[PDB]
C-alpha cells in the first residue's frame, strides 16, 4: 500500500565534494541511499517526489566529515493487517502461494486457503486449480489478497497473506 | 539568530581560530578543494592558514549563547587577529 | 571549553568557490 | 495495531495527502521524463522498475484529464483520503462490494447514494 510522506535523513560527505555541485553531491547521495532502501516504520521507499530542505551541515569534530540532515517527500509501500491490496503472483509451489505487491513480496501458505483449490502438477505450468477448473491461478496472474501480518527480515520487509475473506482472489 | 541584531565579538576566539584552522587542515587532507592559489604548499595546515589569511575558509562558526541561542558567523565576517 | 564552546558549519555557498574539486 | 475498519492510523501521517497508482504512473511518467535528458545520471534500482510496471499495469486512468477530474470528483465527496484510494484503486461495480470490502463505508452514504457515486466513478472511468 503505497503513500508519500515526509521523511528524515543525515548525509555524511567527504571532504572531496566540497564545492561546486556541493548541494547537488548531497542530492545525488540523498536519491542513491534513501531509494530502494526499506524500513519497518515505513515500509518500502519507491522514490523521492521532491527534497524539501538540507539543513546546516555540521562540520564532525575529528573525521572532518560534514552532517547535512535532509528533509525530502517520498512515496513508500506500506502494506497493513488485514488489508486488500490487489496483487500478481509471482510463483506458485505446494508450500504455498508467492505473490508480488509492487515492491511487496507475499507468501501465502495454503492452511488458509480454501479447500476447493488443489495442487496438480500435471499442468503444462505448475499451478493450482480447482476441481471445477473455473479457479486457476498461475504466473502473472492478477489475484486480490488480505494482508494478515508484517515482518522485516535483513532490512527486507516480508508480508504473508490470505483468502479467508470472500469476494477475494481472482477477479 | 538572523544577521542582524548579532551580539557577539566581531573578533574570531583564538579558539575558533584553532579550531577552523586544524578543521579546514583536516579537509583539505582529505581532498577538499582549495579555495585560494597555493604556490607550491603541500602542507594542509599551511594552506588552510594562507585561506585564513585570504578570508576563503569555507565554514560558519556557530556559536551557542548561555541561552540556548546561536549566531552563525563566517569565518570572512570575523576579523582575525594576525 | 575553547574549541569546543563553539560549532563548526560548512557553508556551501563559500564552497562554490572551490579549485581542484 | 491499525485497520481501516476503525480508521486509526498513528499520528506520524495525519497531512500525508494518498494518490492513485494513475496518480502515481502519472508522476514516475514525470520523473522518467526528467531522467531520460539531463544525462550521466545512474540507472534506477530494480524495486523502482518493479513498482513502475505494477502500477502501469494496474493503472485505473490512462488520461490526465482524466485523473484531474476523478481527483476533483472524489474530493468533492467526504471521505477518509486513505479509504479514498482504496476505494477509487479497488474501483468496485456496486455499493455492497464496496461497503463488503471496505467496513469503513458503513453509515458514510445511503446505498443509493453510494450506487450512484460508484456509478458517476465507473463512467468517468476510462475502460479498456
Amino acid at each position: 500500500m503505497f503513500y508519500h510522506i515526509s521523511l528524515e535523513h543525515e548525509i555524511l560527505l567527504h571532504p572531496r565534494y566540497f564545492g561546486p555541485n556541493l548541494l547537488n553531491t548531497v542530492k545525488q547521495k540523498l536519491f542513491t541511499e534513501v531509494e530502494g532502501t526499506c524500513t519497518g516504520k515505513y515500509g518500502f521507499v519507491i522514490a523521492v517526489t521532491t527534497i524539501d530542505n538540507i539543513g546546516a551541515g555540521v562540520i564532525q569534530p575529528g573525521r572532518g566529515f560534514v552532517l547535512y540532515p535532509v528533509k525530502y517527500k517520498a512515496i513508500v509501500f506500506r502494506p497493513f493487517k488485514g488489508e486488500v491490496v490487489d496483487a500478481v503472483v509471482t510463483q506458485v509451489n505446494k508450500v504455498g502461494l508467492f505473490t508480488e505487491i509492487g515492491p511487496m513480496s507475499c507468501f501465502i501458505s495454503r492452511h488458509s486457503i480454501p479447500s476447493e483449490m488443489e495442487f496438480d502438477p500435471n499442468s503444462n505450468p505448475p499451478c493450482y486449480k480447482t476441481m471445477d477448473e473455473d479457479i486457476v491461478i498461475q504466473q502473472d496472474d492478477e489475484i486480490r489478497l488480505k494482508i494478515v501480518g508484517t515482518r522485516v527480515d535483513k532490512n527486507d520487509i516480508f508480508a504473508i497473506g490470505s483468502l479467508m475473506d470472500d469476494y477475494l482472489g481472482l477477479v | 539568530q538572523a544577521n542582524q541584531k548579532r551580539i557577539t565579538t566581531p573578533y574570531m576566539t583564538k579558539y575558533e581560530r584553532a579550531r577552523v584552522l586544524g578543521t579546514r587542515a583536516l579537509q583539505i587532507a582529505m581532498c577538499a578543494p582549495v579555495m585560494v592559489e597555493l604556490e607550491g604548499e603541500t602542507d594542509p595546515l599551511l594552506i588552510a592558514m594562507k585561506e585564513l589569511k585570504a578570508r576563503k575558509i569555507p565554514i560558519i562558526i556557530r556559536r551557542y549563547l548561555p541561552d540556548g541561542s546561536y549566531e552563525d558567523w563566517g569565518v570572512d565576517e570575523l576579523i582575525i587577529t594576525d | 571549553a575553547g574549541t569546543g564552546c563553539f560549532d563548526l558549519l560548512l557553508d556551501a555557498e563559500k564552497c562554490k568557490y572551490g579549485m581542484e574539486i | 495495531e491499525e485497520d481501516a475498519s476503525q480508521l486509526i492510523f498513528p499520528k506520524e501521517f495525519e497531512t500525508a495527502e494518498t494518490l492513485l497508482n494513475s496518480e502515481v504512473h502519472m508522476l514516475l511518467e514525470h520523473r522518467k521524463q526528467q531522467n531520460e535528458s539531463a544525462e550521466d545520471e545512474q540507472e534506477l534500482s530494480e524495486v523502482f522498475m518493479k513498482t513502475l510496471n505494477y502500477t502501469a499495469r494496474f493503472s485505473r486512468f490512462k488520461n490526465r484529464e482524466t485523473i484531474a477530474s476523478v481527483r476533483s470528483l472524489l474530493l468533492q465527496k467526504k471521505l477518509h483520503k486513505f479509504e479514498l484510494a482504496c476505494l477509487a484503486n479497488l474501483c468496485p461495480e456496486t455499493a455492497e462490494e464496496s461497503k463488503a470490502l471496505i467496513p469503513s463505508l458503513e453509515g458514510r452514504f445511503e446505498d443509493e447514494e453510494l450506487q450512484q457515486i460508484l456509478d458517476d466513478i465507473q463512467t468517468k472511468r476510462s475502460f479498456q
